[PDB]
């Protein structure tokens, strides 16, 4: 007699843990590890921890690899080589507003004949005063004041104004105009590139403000029902999280 | 105090490690900084990740 | 006040989530917004679904 040793890779159990990056794996699959001497290994060792170098390792001590992320926000290069996963504790740079959305719902029967002056104060000259916060090149906040002025059925004049800086003089000119059909559906004036104004050398970005799907309807009060600031301010690494799809994310 | 006020005596400093997780157990409930832990980052309560 | 009137000081804002249901429990009786909850929708008492 002669012996031939084998190993039966059946699944184990899952074990109600919660410390570190205790990632279990079901069915087939191995974690791809790299030894510090440039060698590839495989393991089902779900115990992972962040070392002092900001690297994910087992214990063992081998490096957990995965696909690299790139862009801002980062994207996963699935076609790229299985780079070592690291988690920097350094700051998210501010990101200027690039675009912005603003879903507006206006009351079809709300006119402005009471007054014609603006200067962000003549209430009677407008129907709605909305403000969208946007970020310049250093992330400095800006006050995109937007005024909706019903000039007539299905036509509203739009005035804009950055109250976060002195540069935003009295918004007495029609930054744009919106056109609606008989059903109150925004037909034109979809978007306008609007300046952010400026602070501490930070450039006045400018961004595409879209009113896509805004409507003029019999009911309701002039309102804002969702708006988006396409950009960020500075950020600090609060926490770590792993999704069941294997993505490693930073909160 | 009797002079009708509050004054600052000091600020407790808090420390976070790269790994917290990796500290060397000692004394009573004392940990020594380690290479595994990395170097402590100092801050205050309610600031950063403290 | 003594000048024979009422004036507006401010308006309490109310928030609704997509899920309310999904919020992360904190402090005392404090909840943090979460992706599960979605982004809070602001409004006033007696308006919309507030």
């Amino acid at each position: 007699k002669v012996a031939g040793i084998t190993q039966d890779f059946t699944d184990g159990t899952t074990t109600n843990t919660g410390r570190g990056l205790d990632v279990a794996i079901s069915q087939n699959g191995f974690f791809r590890l790299v030894d510090s001497n440039g060698s590839v290994f495989y393991s089902r060792n779900g115990q992972f921890k962040l070392d002092e170098n900001r690297n994910l390792v087992n214990m063992q001590g081998m490096q957990l690899t995965g696909y690299p992320a790139t862009g801002t926000p980062p994207t996963i290069q699935q076609g790229a080589n299985p780079a070592p996963i690291t988690i920097p504790n350094t700051l998210m740079a501010a990101k200027s507003t690039t675009t912005a959305s603003m879903q507006i719902n206006l009351n079809s029967t709300d006119p402005v004949p009471s007054k014609t002056p603006f200067s962000v104060s003549d209430a009677d000259s407008y129907n709605k005063k909305g403000t969208v916060t946007v970020y310049d090149s250093q992330g400095n906040a800006h006050d995109m004041n937007v005024y909706f002025v019903k000039t007539k059925d299905n036509e509203w004049a739009v005035y804009t104004h950055d109250s976060s800086d002195p540069a935003a003089t009295a918004p007495t000119t029609a930054s744009t105009t919106l056109k609606f059909n008989e059903n109150g559906i925004l037909e034109s004036g979809g978007t306008v590139n609007i300046t952010t104004g400026t602070i501490n050398g930070a450039t006045a970005a400018t961004f595409s403000l879209s009113f896509l799907n805004s409507m003029q309807q019999n009911t309701g009060a002039n309102n804002i029902v969702a708006t988006n600031q396409n950009g960020y301010k500075p950020g600090d690494l609060v926490s770590y999280q792993i999704n069941n799809d294997g993505t490693v994310v930073g909160n | 105090y009797s002079n009708e006020q509050e004054q600052v005596l000091g600020q407790i400093v808090l420390a976070n490690f790269a790994n917290n997780e990796g500290l060397a157990s000692q004394g009573d409930n004392v940990w020594a900084a380690t290479q595994a832990s990395g170097v402590a980052l100092l801050g205050t309560a309610g600031s950063g990740n403290f």
